This record gives C-alpha cells, structure tokens and sequence, in this order.
C-alpha cells in the first residue's frame, strides 16, 4: 500500500502501442 | 521520400522505405522524426510525431483527484488502476509534489506523503 514515486507518462501513450514504427538508423560505405 | 538516393555516412529505414535525416517528416507539421524521437507513428497512411498522433488518435482519461479529464498529451501520474494530471500528482495534508523515488501511501484516491500519512489519518482517517 505504501509506495515509491516513479516517471510521469504520458495520458494516451499506453494507447497508441500497435500504431507506433520503429526508426533504424543505418551505416553507408 | 524524394525517391532520390542519399549517399552519405548516416540514413534512415522506416515503413520498409530508406530515408534521408531531412526526408523523414512527420506529414502535419514537418519535424524532423528522426532528431525528434526514435520512432514514429503510423495511422491513415501517414508518418506522424507523437504529438500529432495523440492530438489526433490519443485516448483521455479521468483524474483521480480533480474528476476533470486528462487529454492524451498531458504529462500524467499512473498509480495502480488510477490516473493523476502530473499536477495534481501532490500530497492530500502539506500540498508538496514529489521526486522519483519518493514515498507515499494511496489512500482510496488521495496521495498522501510518508510524513504525512500520521498526521493525516488523526485528522482525516
Ligand atoms: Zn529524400
Ligand atoms: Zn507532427
Ligand atoms: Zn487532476
Ligand atoms: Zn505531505
């Protein structure tokens, strides 16, 4: 019941989890 | 993107296209997604930033303590099943916000601090 603070999040990030892509930064020559 | 080629050290592959640093847009406002988070959002065919994601396909909620609602791009508090404007993330008895870290109890839907919850309780209950 006694608890430890954590992170803020944001309000609808729990949400939008299937509708996010991921970015891959790539390496040349 | 431009369907051009970018011939340089750095690129980037999202949506199982090659893009440029500049080339990866967000298609509302043109922020460069790249610089600004490690991954974007895709709905209705569009390569959006989180903002206008949430702006547009966010989901709200409810505060625990104030009963107004929380729109899908506020910063919040998550406590178990309950959900806090980061605003009103602060003890119920001395009105303090917290650090991560800290220690309070959750009482029904009031957040009270560690040296408060004594005191608080002899009063309130
Ligand atoms: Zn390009
Ligand atoms: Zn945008
Ligand atoms: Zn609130
Ligand atoms: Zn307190």
């Amino acid at each position: 019941d006694v608890m430890v603070v954590g992170e803020p999040t944001l309000m609808g990030g729990e949400f939008g989890d299937e509708d996010e892509r991921l970015i891959t930064r790539l390496e040349n020559t | 993107g431009c369907q051009q080629n970018i011939g340089d050290r750095y690129f980037l592959k999202a949506i199982d296209q090659y893009w440029h640093e500049d080339c990866l847009s967000c298609d509302l406002c043109g922020c460069r997604l790249g610089e600004v988070g490690r991954r974007l959002y895709y709905k209705l065919g569009r390569k959006l930033c989180r903002r206008d994601y949430l702006r547009l396909f966010g989901q709200d909620g409810l505060c625990a303590s104030c009963d107004k609602r929380i729109r899908a791009y506020e910063m919040t508090m998550r406590v178990k099943d309950k959900v806090y404007h980061l605003e009103c993330f602060k003890c119920a008895a001395c009105q303090k916000h917290f650090c991560v870290g800290d220690r309070y109890l959750l009482i029904n839907s009031d957040i009270v601090c560690e040296q408060d919850i004594y005191e608080w309780t002899k009063i309130n209950g």
